[PDB]
RNA sequence: AAACUCCAUAUAUAUAAUUUUAAUUAUAUAUAAUUUUAUAUUAUUUAUUAAUAUAAAGAAAGGAAUUAAGACAAAUCAUAAU
């Protein structure tokens, strides 16, 4: 009837797509923290969404426990102690896991989150290699 | 998928043509899609995303966080004028409203008049032409009470049209004469 | 036919229960004896046309259905609701109540006619015209019983005919007077076209205000009167909506501005059935220019109104009286302006 | 296996029905003038059942329904990005770091830029021109790969609008300043910020034309250039202007709008998707869908019916109008009584009537100041001490 | 034949087509028949009682 | 043709102009219609008609001015037009009442029901203070092992083991269910009560009908009591240091 | 409303100096 | 002032290929209650009324943030600024 909508733009619309794992091996863990959980899930739903075009299997945004510090100080610059503030800071914490994929493949796909990273949120990548016993390094 | 080739072009310009062949060829058909209710991600209208629409997209040539133009490619020289200015009418009246506009501020005997017309249904044109206005008393009036001194504006005003028409009324105001002397001429015209 | 209207009502549900039944029973102890069937039925005869026909209409009738629709006359015959009976068996409540009513419009009359005895309702319903009322009327309508004398307002000793029974006695002439040049000023804003208010707040009197009101195309009140009604209308009634009307009185279904919608409208008569506890509107009414009419009793001020009425105001007899003659006075005068407009 | 046998076996349960041992029950058609009618029921009661979760599993739609409203759906959303302000926009400074310390650094370093874009806004002509550039506070943003600083400027005074295109052919005292911020080459400052924060930096001076549209703008400007107005006393010309900045906006039918409105288009997107469950799904037979797990109703343009770029954006869109403010002048403005002296200027309302008949629900930042509220306190120095002006302002 | 006959005959609403003969016009319900539940067995009953 | 503005409705002047008209138009149709008895039969058939709230009045006709006094008059002869007897009824009256007996009317779909497992057990999470307690309870003897441990052994506390018993003493099939609870957090208080909580809520799935006594039991409310957290400048929560007069 | 939509594909070289530093 | 809000409550839905296991969990979204009815008794602005009685259905019972205007020339020029 009218102008016809692509699968790439009726994606943007829906959930984000999944490749299922064929191996097992978990070669990238990345750890989103933030203090606004709402920048944290629209950035790990672009990852989720960036890592099925790329080709690479990505398990999905896992809430890990959040972490609430804590402070209590006085309301008044002089003695008025019997009136205490209370005051806290929560960090936010989800967990992309990258299974079977090559190493060029997760290095493009970190360099871009990074080249379009938001504001307020901060990632911690642990990359697992596997290796023989014995090396050749000479 | 949905539509190969299917006039694709007429509809989308040249340069993205390709991206849509290579969503085709990746997504299969058959997509067991689902809509998300945790996170939300496209807008809750409908868009192709394009064309970038003023007001709703980034302005290009313009510095801003998710930028993808240099620092010796901003294309934006002049800040004297807002910039992206509001789509469609380029007005946000809400609905009843009108503009600001002289509306006889000149003279508070036209906005004395628009109120007694609206009120009771008196002529403005005689009010705002036929009638001279005369002050007799501008005092200050106090008040006390539990926080203290509370003074007020009192004034008493001659309304007349030197034919014979003729009335007083008296106003009280609690921050500034020339309310007092409004609501005085107010009831002075009620009062003929 | 008609067996199949009387059928019981309620017939074929065996079916119901059976489907209701064989659900209970799980599946492993039925469905593979059936399964284990198809092998045997298949034989070898041709199929293939109505086994498509069968499934056209399983697409088009169980898969096809509408169950919502769309995209988003006269009732001649009356009790269509109401059911028949069966023959032999007795009549329903329904029926007889039907039957009574048959009874009431056309035995239930004979005998003799009534004749000289007063009916309420046709005070409200059939009023006399102004030039018609009878001191007799007057005072069988009770409109000449006043206040005691304890309670005696002495600017009223003009419409005094004595005291009896320890109450003032008004004078049946002079209200007979007063209430025919009331009627003929309520006629008169009629035929104008104003804006006619009947406001009387005492308990029994909202069928009266109502009928006038309607009767004259005018307007009443009969729960309180806000004050400021007339003097604060901005405030008290801006909010509520005005019409546009033709010289016959039909709306005309044209847009209004906002600014036209939320000026003032205010009464051209004010008729108070209740002056006594309704000082504040004859005050908004004087001090606004409207003219108004009341009935006055022995304990009120007559100079308050412009057209007094002497008379009582405790009775609904007397106030309904006075009410429905101001009301077919206007109802007249509305009449005179209609005709001369569809005709000139 | 095939309902060719079940059929039979359903007859021989007719005949029970009946009784258990006789041929057949009450049969007007053989049983087929409506036995297939209650079988045809039973399968649309069925399609009623899916058909409904076939909905349901696919709802989502802006917050702001009435519940008094029948038509809407069962399914709601606040957080849709027009209609609530990001919580990460409740603090100055927009990072999140691994390593605290440099977390410490960088908020350091933006206050201290800050000040120096409030000290670097103030400019001179002929020395008797004297431009104050009144500057919001700025909001860093702070990226894994570049920081931005984002504030809103207001100008004392914008070039005459009667005044010919005259400035075309030469820059202001204030665009040369907002020139030098980012688009000088090897120059501009965002070079030299780069130094301290390693980073790509980028600066933004959105303009404002009118003082009352930001809370910091307008108490900067009534401190620093509205002294003489209220020094020794608050101008009753200045106070009348001050509160009639802004008409008496009816705040109760603003927002009984907005909600029918978020009604009506939350019912149109439902009607949307009843039309495309009804009409629709005639030439692709049932069980396709998989409620199960897939919910794909039909093509988007469809499921988005007259839901454009052009009317859905705008009327949703929430803290728009200003709809009250207050002000305080307090300190020594007086010259006489050499006191302390409180001003208050209060006009309009400080409530969201939107958040009491709907479903969209306030939220507080900073977890005290309600979304609706804006407030600002700036202090200056005259002769006798100081004094502070203090504005709050509430947008519906 | 007749059926297709009859459905054709009828422009009006399905439901007003179907008419059912105990009444209920209108086939539209809400769960399935979760009012009436499932039926509880005699042992169930026993111990309730 | 002279044109003149008046007002919309008859009661313009009145308190309430808007629930005026409706109540008179109602009054009309009463009035029209004072013949045709009500329905005998009521309860089971009267009351039927959910009608409208009091907010949905006063958005309708009501406003700021609705009065409860007046929106229960509503209501009341909007029931005495309903309670007519319904096929001597008229489509008059169907279409009047139409508007006002309105309700949304959301179908309901979601049903969630439970049912034992493909070992024919029932399996339920309890809640008391900070514990948690999963129990599988399977029909059989009077046998129960608490986190893999004897009951005796886990609960050293009588009135804990009590605790956990009193559903089923309640329902009285002590002897009939085998119960595998597994608990975590809190301590044996907590945790006991979380069990009883627990083998409640699962009991139900095996007899529903008996959820009636187990909630009058009260085993199957949880109890939300918790520790108050400490406020500031105060010893512990309600407790404040001591006072001095001067 | 109308203004036209440039591309450039993410090239590796574009997302370079931006790969994980270890 | 109440509501809106945060910690708690219940339910669902979504994420975790249950070897960051605490799935008895974590946190994103929504729903729910500032609870509904039914007959009892005192009454009483008459039924349209509350206080109770408690058959029933519900998981449903808390906590803190917010402390107005005016004041006591209350404390603070030792948080900093004047
Ligand atoms: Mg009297
Ligand atoms: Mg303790
Ligand atoms: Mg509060
Ligand atoms: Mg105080
Ligand atoms: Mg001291
Ligand atoms: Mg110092």
């Amino acid at each position: 009837s009218t102008r016809p909508y692509p699968v790439n733009v009726e994606a943007v619309y829906y959930a984000p797509l999944k490749l299922p794992i064929k191996y097992g091996d978990l070669v990238a863990d990345i750890q989103l923290r933030s203090y606004d959980n709402e920048n944290l899930d629209f950035y790990s739903d672009f990852i989720l969404r960036t890592g099925y075009y790329l080709g690479i299997p990505l398990t999905g945004p896992k809430p890990l426990p959040t972490r609430r510090e804590r402070w209590t100080v006085i309301k008044s610059p002089f003695v008025h102690a019997k009136s205490k503030e209370n005051f806290e800071r929560h960090t936010h914490k989800r967990l992309i896991r990258a299974w079977d994929t090559n190493p060029e493949v997760l290095q493009m796909l970190i360099a871009y989150i990074t080249k379009h990273s938001m504001a307020g949120v901060g990632m911690k990548c642990n990359f697992f290699q596997r290796s023989e016993i014995s090396l050749d390094l000479g | 998928q949905h539509y190969d080739e299917s006039l694709l072009s007429r509809y989308y310009p040249e340069s993205l043509l390709k991206s849509i062949k290579l969503a085709q060829q990746t997504i299969p058909e058959d997509t067991k899609f689902r809509v998300s209710r945790n996170v939300e991600f496209a807008p809750p209208y409908l868009d192709d995303f394009t064309k970038i629409h003023p007001f709703w997209d980034y302005k290009p040539g313009m510095p801003h966080l998710h930028a993808q133009e240099e620092n010796n490619n901003f294309s934006i020289f002049r800040w004297d004028q807002v910039q992206q200015p509001l789509p469609g009418e380029g007005n946000i009246l809400p609905p009843g409203v009108s503009l600001p506009n002289d509306g006889g501020r000149k003279s508070k005997s036209a906005d004395v008049a628009a109120g007694l017309h609206k009120q009771t249904g008196v002529d403005p044109d005689y009010i705002t032409r036929k009638l001279t206005m005369k002050p007799l008393v501008m005092k200050r009036v106090s008040n006390q009470t539990g926080k203290g001194k509370i003074a007020s504006f009192y004034a008493l005003v001659v309304v007349g049209d030197k034919n014979g028409m003729v009335g007083l009324g008296e106003g009280k105001s609690r921050e500034e004469m020339s309310k007092a002397i409004f609501k005085a001429h107010w009831d002075a015209v009620r009062n003929l | 036919d008609e067996v199949m209207l009387l059928q019981q009502k309620l017939l074929y549900d065996e079916i119901r229960s059976e489907l209701k039944s064989l659900s209970q029973v799980p599946e492993d102890e039925i469905l593979p004896e059936l399964k284990k069937s198809l092998e045997q039925d298949k034989l070898s005869d041709k199929e293939q046309q109505l086994e498509a026909e069968l499934s056209d209409f399983f697409r088009n009738y169980a898969l096809l259905n509408k169950l919502f629709d769309s995209k988003t006359a006269t009732p001649t015959k009356p009790y269509p609701n109401l059911i028949p009976s069966a023959n032999d068996k007795p009549y329903s409540s329904q029926e007889l109540f039907l039957r009574q009513l048959n009874h009431s419009m056309r035995t239930a009359k004979l005998g003799a006619t009534i004749s000289k005895v007063y009916y309420p309702h046709k005070d409200i319903f059939y009023p006399p015209l102004p030039e018609n009322i009878t001191v007799e009327s007057l005072m069988s309508a009770g409109v000449h019983l006043g206040q005691s004398t304890s309670l005696w307002r002495s600017s009223t000793q003009s419409y005094i005919y004595g005291e009896y029974k320890g109450i003032h006695i008004i004078d049946l002439n002079q209200t007979l007077s007063y209430l025919k040049r009331a009627a003929k000023v309520v006629e008169g804003v009629s035929e104008s076209g104003g804006i006619i208010l009947f406001l009387g707040t005492r308990q029994g009197q909202k069928r009266g205000l109502e009928e006038a009101a309607k009767k004259t195309h005018g307007y009443y009140v009969s729960t309180r009167w806000i004050p400021g009604t007339l003097t604060n209308s901005t405030e008290i009634s801006g909010i509520w909506e005005k019409q546009e009307i033709d010289s016959n009185d039909n709306p005309t279904e044209r847009a209004l501005s906002p600014n036209e919608t939320s000026k003032q409208v205010k009464p051209d008569l004010l008729v108070v059935l209740n002056p006594t506890e309704n000082r504040n509107a004859l005050l908004e009414a004087i001090k606004s220019r409207v003219p108004t009419i009341a009935i006055i009793d022995t304990d009120s001020e007559p100079s308050l109104v412009t057209y007094p009425i002497p008379g009582n105001d405790d009775s609904l007899r007397s106030v309904n009286f006075l009410l429905g003659v101001l009301a077919r006075a206007g109802q007249r005068g509305l009449q005179n302006r209609l005709a001369r407009n569809n005709e000139k | 296996l095939k309902l060719l046998n079940m059929i039979l076996s359903m007859m021989n349960k007719t005949n029970n029905n009946n009784n258990i041992i006789i041929n057949n029950t009450l049969d007007s058609l053989m049983n087929k003038k409506l036995l297939l009618k209650n079988m045809l029921l039973d399968m649309n009661n069925k399609k009623m059942n899916n058909m409904k979760r076939m909905l349901n599993n696919n709802n989502m739609n802006p917050a702001g329904a009435n519940p008094v409203v029948h038509r809407i759906g069962p399914a709601g959303n606040i957080n849709n990005k027009l209609q609530h302000l990001n919580n990460m926009n409740n603090w100055n400074t927009q990072i999140y770091n691994y390593n605290k310390n440099m977390e410490i650094m960088n908020t350091m370093n933006d206050k201290l830029i800050n000040k120096l874009l409030y000290k670097m806004m103030t400019l001179k002509l002929n020395n008797m021109n004297i431009n104050k550039i009144i500057m919001s506070k700025t909001i860093n943003q702070h990226s894994l790969n570049k920081l931005n600083i984002k504030f809103y400027y207001y100008n004392n005074d914008i070039n005459n609008n009667n005044n010919n295109n005259n400035n075309n052919y030469y820059m202001n005292m204030m665009n040369k300043l907002m020139n030098i911020m980012n688009n000088n080459m090897n120059n501009n400052l965002c070079n030299i910020l780069s130094y301290y924060y390693k980073k790509k930096v980028t600066i933004e001076p959105i303009k404002l034309s009118y003082i009352y549209l930001n809370s910091d703008i307008f108490s900067k400007y009534i401190s620093l250039n509205d002294m003489d107005k209220y020094n020794n006393g608050i101008l009753t010309n200045y106070q009348r202007m001050l509160n009639n900045i802004m008409p008496k906006l009816n705040d109760h039918n603003i927002s009984m709008n907005y909600i029918n409105n978020i009604n009506n288009i939350n019912n149109n997107k439902y009607n949307n998707m009843i039309n495309l469950l009804n009409n629709n799904n005639n030439i692709n037979n049932n069980n396709n869908y998989n409620n199960n797990n897939n919910n794909y109703i039909g093509n988007i343009n469809n499921i988005y019916n007259n839901m454009t770029i052009d009317n859905i954006p705008m009327d949703i869109l929430m803290y728009k109008y200003l709809v009250g403010w207050s002000i305080k002048f307090k300190g020594r403005l007086s010259n006489n009584n050499g006191r302390t002296s409180t001003t208050n200027l209060l006009n309009g309302t400080f409530n969201n009537k939107k958040y009491l008949w709907s479903n969209i629900n306030n939220n507080y930042k900073l977890n005290y100041i309600p979304s609706n509220h804006n407030l600002y306190n700036n202090s200056n120095i005259n002769k006798n001490g100081k004094y502070n002006i203090k504005v709050k302002l509430n947008f519906i | 034949n007749e059926l297709r006959e009859e459905f054709s005959a009828k422009e009006y609403l399905p439901e007003t087509s179907l008419a059912p003969p105990g009444q209920s016009k209108v086939d539209l319900l809400q769960g399935s028949q979760a009012g009436s539940k499932i039926k509880p067995t005699a042992e169930q009953l026993a111990q309730w009682e | 043709l002279p044109r003149r503005i008046v007002p919309k409705l008859a009661t313009f002047y009145s308190a309430n102009p808007n629930h005026e008209d409706r109540i008179n138009r109602l009054e009309r149709l009463l009035r029209k219609y004072i013949k045709l008895p009500s329905q005998n039969n009521n309860e089971a058939q009267q009351t039927k008609a959910p009608w409208i709230s009091f907010d949905e009045y006063a958005l309708i006709g009501g406003g700021t001015k609705l009065k409860p006094t007046q929106y229960t008059q509503l209501l009341y002869m909007l029931n005495k037009l309903h309670n007519i007897d319904p096929q001597l009824t008229n489509d008059e009256i169907t279409s009047e009442l139409s508007q006002y007996y309105k309700k949304s009317s959301m179908l309901s779909n979601n049903i969630k029901i439970k049912t034992l497992d493909e070992f024919g057990r029932s399996i339920a999470v309890g809640k008391r203070k900070s514990s948690t307690a999963k129990v599988f309870v399977v029909r059989g003897t009077g046998e129960i092992l608490v986190n893999g441990r004897q009951l005796n052994d886990y609960f050293l506390k009588m009135k804990d083991r009590e605790s956990i018993m009193y559903p089923l003493q309640v329902i009285e099939s002590v002897g009939k269910y085998n119960i595998f609870a597994t608990t975590s957090g809190g301590g044996p208080t907590g945790q006991a009560e979380s069990i009883m909580h627990a083998i409640a809520k699962a009991l139900v799935v095996f007899n529903p009908l008996l959820k009636s006594r187990l909630h009058k039991a009260g085993v199957l409310t949880r109890d939300y009591r918790h520790v108050e957290r400490k406020k500031p400048g105060k010893k512990k929560a309600r407790k404040m240091p001591t006072w001095v007069k001067r | 409303v109308s203004s036209e939509y440039v591309l450039e594909e993410p090239t590796p070289l574009s997302l370079l100096e931006y790969t994980p530093q270890v």
